[PDB]
């Protein structure tokens, strides 16, 4: 099982920026997708989710981030996108990528995380 | 003597059940040739005349408490043997013991 | 001691078998008879969230399942499509051989998230989630049911006098189950 | 609705310690379940506790955790040197959409 | 009043049954040192004298529709009780009802 | 007509059951209300007056026999069923036939 | 209102139940029989091209099965394995407790593809697929059964007066339920 | 034909069918019982070496259950976690609604390998595994039972005259039900 | 008895096509499953659709059919530029020993 | 889930070449296997199968290729062969192995076919 | 109660070979299974015969094997030349604490 | 499925060493592993077993080993180690770990034992 997050990059205020979360290992199209952040030196945050296509498909967002990212999904590459606009300051932080339910019999720690993507806003 | 105690009383029953035997067509009967698991059903319609949709209902309630207490003591999944016990237990009670003629539970009249 | 019904002339009264009155005839097991009756006609509440209200999560208590041979043509059925907000199953599928409730002029399907804090879901009240032929005590995944209870009769010596479109309506849901539960319906 | 954790604990060698998660009658005690995750300084979190009580494989059984009224627990029994994290509990809001809410996280120091 | 109207009669009955009570010898009955799965039929051959064997196999056939129709109705997937049923409608149709002496159906001779 | 044929005879029956029809207390007989698996069953003492357990625990071991021996024969998975089948043949034996009064098998007293 | 056969002094009447003649004695459960005949035994072709004709597939229609307690001696037996041309199943596998028929001196074991254009195999004159005890409405997978049909009667008070090698033949065919089938014997 | 006790004035008589003696009177289903005994009561030994002698393994028999309604408090059950020395189950799972035995004083738990000969452990005796309130023919894995026998009986019209803590003891066994076998009790 | 096919087909931007495949009363009327695969240009066949109906994970529900006589229809709505590709249909012959027959393919264009 | 096919070079008339697929991934043993090939310029065509031991381990071929190829299987190896022998023109394609039963729950499309091996004879 | 094994044993091309090993009344007739394993010079011990009748997937039909009484045999028909190796039998003891027992060896030549 | 043993290495008599076996691609958590050794010229012979964590995690060993190693296992590295201390002569031997319960639906050969690893003691 392995999930694997890049496109973070130093980036201007108010500018774009688009994040990837490919997946590899388990069954990408039967899971709930969720992405997280966590900023330096303060604890964990919970950005948003995208349900399952046999769920609806649909996403939802924090009140924050409301309005300004986009989560996507494509389960003919195994990717989970999420597309960062109007990215005006505070939104500085390392990205994650965690992957559906918690109800495995054999999944195991360090299943469920992927390893972080840092963006910078400056 | 049941007294129908419900805030109303949909008193038209329309109702669907499956006829044990009914008169087939030709081959009808045989399952390759017989109707889809969607087509067995008949319907038809009774209105509550002589007071009786009333008491149906009220009797329905009446059973459930009763009802719940035998399922919780069996330890079977599905039970399908009520009928037949309430057959038996009819019988028993009639001819379950030694008859004494004039008596009032032995139902001879000669 | 499930009391049983049987119809005098134009009439049903609940046989007291303590006593032994014979006037009644049963000469054939086809006289006996169950019947489910739907809620809905003693007038409760049908809309949505008054229903839902009814049903409650419950651990340690085993399901069970009777039989029933006529029913009633409902005009509300539910489904309920419910995960937990992370995607797990808190309904257990049906199993062989329980198919919905045949005849309901409209399934209110229900899709969403709950907290689902409990093996089973039952009725509050103790009534029965009636499906094609089958009464349980709890509510399967996917399966279209009525709320109902369960009769016996033996019916009278005369046959004759005694014994399809539908349409589904979506809603999501938030906080299933709970003191305030968000539905929008589509 | 947020959850509350202490800024830091502490403890001996050996011994026991336990770590609160406080929610409210939205949170924990409307039935939802508490995780517990272990960040590492320098790394990611792993999960340790999922779904109020279980563990997945390879998790040593030193670590457990209960849940009461709308509060939870995590007990870590034997502390080893490698121990020092910050520990995050986790549950579901819902009068929040059911969206994620986390605790503020505590330090453990051996 | 059954008349064979099969193309052919095969006159002879060759069957296997199981006998339900076996004069057991010691401890033959015991599961554990009984006899495995395959030994525990009986055989026998009776033949068609007195016209039985066309009569029964005649029987046989028109049982068949009523079967099928009766399996359709149900939703047991497997069905051990008809044997049962029959005998409870046996002793319905006696003694269902009040007996009057001298009526067709009371079978008392006094 | 029974003699305990045993080593021993604990003479005490110390017995647990459940009641089919409790007067139930309001809501206890709903199932969400109602109590859990464990706490359904009530218990009760008999001694060994009039040597009845000693002749009780002599017939069950005269059982088995014939009990194992039935199993063997039916391929049904769980029986549930054999109380039924005694009722049954308790009324036919008694019922079954035609009554001539005076005989030793005809049970009504004029 | 299934036909029970009374035997007579050595004769079998359908004993008539809308009339009540009492003269039959039934004093036991023991008296009680279901016995299964051979469809064989009236002279049908047993011909493997032949006996497949009878057969079909079909979906939309539940099984069901029915036990019974005294069979016939079978003289043909079949056994199917049957894949589609991708290699796929058409045949379910045998519930837990479901037995091969216990005596037939012939077991014509047909191994083959077809295009098994149905959810079940069904027989499209009505009998019964007749197993170790229990008789099917369908066909199961890698199963010997021999085809017949049911009866229930009711024994005379007498026990005494009423109540081994097999081989296999394998054989490969294409083309299996359809207008012309080809099958070849090793 | 198994013994049916009907009680007489304080005293049990197992009533023979062939006669008809009509002073028993069975008003209704409610008489009926069925009730298990412990073969403990009858003095046999408990200690958990002797008892595992009486057990033994078979291949070839398929297992049955038959239900009962009223038990007795034992004081020995027993709950067996037995595998094979490379690491297998030669105990089958408790299929659904085999529940352990409700009361017992003292459950002794063994653990451990042995060679497991067989698909199923049966009695040597005959005797019944009491379960609750379903009695097997075999031993299930991890699941607390009573060795008992089990009688059917006809109760008196009046009700009222006829009808908690448990420890664990563990065991470690090697060679389990072989001539001699190796326990530890810790 | 071979399968046919058009040699082109073409469609406008966001509307829907369809591609027929028209068989024999031995191939697709028969009862055999119909598959249908999309060559782009360079690279090798992906199944698209098996088994008359199903779609494997992943394939977009843009794509479906059905079967009815001896024909068979593969639907794609809402063109999109990569969609530009030989298609081909499957199914089984019943008159050549159950050997794959294999449609002349279609050429789309956007 | 690959299949690797090797093999194909360039033949005179007349002459014989063996063509190697090698499976891994997926339950080799359960599956059975076909050969299909497509000319330059025309579409596809199937020349050959090969069932699983558990089903009698026959092959069947088509009436033209039959007699000159032969195919075959080894599950110790999890290999599938072709040996073409007799090669007269009109042979010249690319050929792919085809893999088992199309009902999967999760296989998903590009786990069925190769990429194909060049055969020319000339 | 150690496995015994044949130091070497050989035979022609194409024939069929047995291997025997022979345990005791506590280690083959105790009921155990036994295991073969091939051992081809400079490489590692593969399963050839797990459960005393089982094969893992891959493993041809010419290896086949049997238990009878305190023995067990292993029958290898139609000698190749990749044959040669170094075989061992394998069981457990019941009187050494259930721990394994492996046979001397025996080399096969061609 | 792999199996991975190393730390063998030329030893003087009486002295100490480690030896590991790192497993992937199957349940490692619910298997039993055994280690075994072969002397060079001679047979196989079984040293030890350790159970699975749920069936107590209890070891044994063989009379003639006992009391000198130590065998153990760490679920969270998926790591199988004997410990080998007060090497006394006629140890030397090529040493494998064994894995688990020989009931598989499709393990397969090759996927039981690992490829040695030789230890001399000198
Ligand atoms: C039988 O009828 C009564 C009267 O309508 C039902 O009682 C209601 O009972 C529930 C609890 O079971 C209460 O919450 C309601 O307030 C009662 N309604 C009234 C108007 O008093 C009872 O539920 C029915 N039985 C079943 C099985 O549904
Ligand atoms: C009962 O017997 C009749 C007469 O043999 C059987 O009828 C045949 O019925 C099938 C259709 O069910 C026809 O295709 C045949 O042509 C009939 N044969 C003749 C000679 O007319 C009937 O099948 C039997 N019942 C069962 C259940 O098998
Ligand atoms: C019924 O009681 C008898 C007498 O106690 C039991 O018999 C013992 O039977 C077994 C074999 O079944 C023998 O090995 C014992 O030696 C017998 N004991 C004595 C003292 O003779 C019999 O087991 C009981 N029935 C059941 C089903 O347990």
């Amino acid at each position: 099982v392995q999930l694997v997050e890049s496109g973070g990059g130093l980036v201007k205020p108010g500018g774009s920026l688009r994040l990837s979360c490919a997946a590899s290992g388990f069954s990408f199209g039967n899971a709930w997708m969720n992405w997280v952040r966590q900023a330096p030196g303060k604890g964990l945050e919970w950005v948003g989710r995208i349900k399952s296509k046999s769920d609806g498909g649909t996403t939802d967002y924090a009140a924050p981030v409301k309005d300004r990212f986009i989560i996507s999904r494509d389960d003919s590459k195994k990717t989970l996108y999420l597309q960062m606009n109007s990215l005006r300051r505070e939104d500085t932080a390392v990205y994650y990528c965690v992957r559906g339910p918690f109800y495995c019999d054999t999944c195991g720690p360090n299943d469920y995380w992927g390893q972080g993507t840092l963006v910078t806003v400056s | 003597a049941i007294v129908n105690a419900q805030p109303k009383c949909n008193p038209n029953l329309h109702y669907w059940t499956t006829q044990d035997e009914g008169a087939a067509i030709g081959l009808a009967w045989i399952p390759y040739f017989g109707p889809a698991a969607e087509g067995i059903y008949i319907e038809g319609l009774m209105h509550n005349q002589d007071g009786l949709i009333c008491g149906l209902r009220q009797l329905a309630n009446e059973t459930t408490q009763a009802l719940q207490l035998f399922l919780r003591a069996t330890t079977e999944l599905r039970t399908f043997s009520i009928l037949n016990r309430k057959a038996i237990d009819f019988l028993l009670q009639r001819w379950g013991g030694t008859c004494h003629i004039l008596g009032p539970d032995c139902c001879i009249e000669p | 001691s499930i009391p049983l019904g049987v119809i005098h002339n134009s009439a049903l009264q609940v046989s007291d078998v303590d006593k032994l009155v014979c006037r009644d005839k049963l000469s054939s097991t086809n006289q006996l008879r169950s019947v489910g009756l739907n809620l809905e006609g003693n007038g409760v509440a049908t809309d949505v969230p008054s229903a839902t209200k009814r049903w409650g999560f419950r651990s340690g208590v085993p399901p069970k399942v009777v039989n029933y041979e006529a029913g009633e043509w409902a005009e509300n059925c539910y489904n309920l499509e419910i995960k937990k907000p992370d995607g797990s199953e808190c309904l257990p599928a049906a199993p062989d051989g329980i198919r919905g409730f045949p005849r309901c002029r409209y399934v209110h399907k229900v899709s969403g998230t709950g907290p689902c804090a409990g093996d089973f879901a039952f009725h509050k009240e103790g009534a029965f989630f009636l499906y094609d032929r089958l009464a349980s005590t709890v509510i399967y995944r996917g399966t279209t049911f009525a709320e109902g209870v369960v009769a016996f009769l033996i019916l009278p010596q005369a046959k004759k006098d005694f014994f399809y479109y539908s349409t589904t309506i979506r809603y999501q849901a938030t906080g299933f189950g709970t003191n305030e539960t968000e539905y929008l319906f589509e | 609705s947020v959850l509350t954790q202490p800024p830091s604990v502490s403890g001996a060698p050996g011994q026991r310690v336990t770590i609160s998660c406080t929610g409210s009658s939205s949170n924990i005690g409307a039935g939802y379940d508490v995780q517990w995750y272990q960040q590492l300084p320098g790394t990611a979190p792993k999960v340790l506790i999922y779904g109020n009580n279980n563990r997945p494989s390879g998790v040593p059984d030193r670590f457990s955790g209960s849940k009461s009224g709308s509060s939870a627990s995590l007990a870590i029994t034997g502390l080893q040197a490698e121990d020092e994290a910050d520990y995050y509990c986790q549950t579901y809001d819902s009068r929040l959409r059911d969206q994620w809410v986390f605790g503020g996280g505590t330090k453990l120091t051996v």
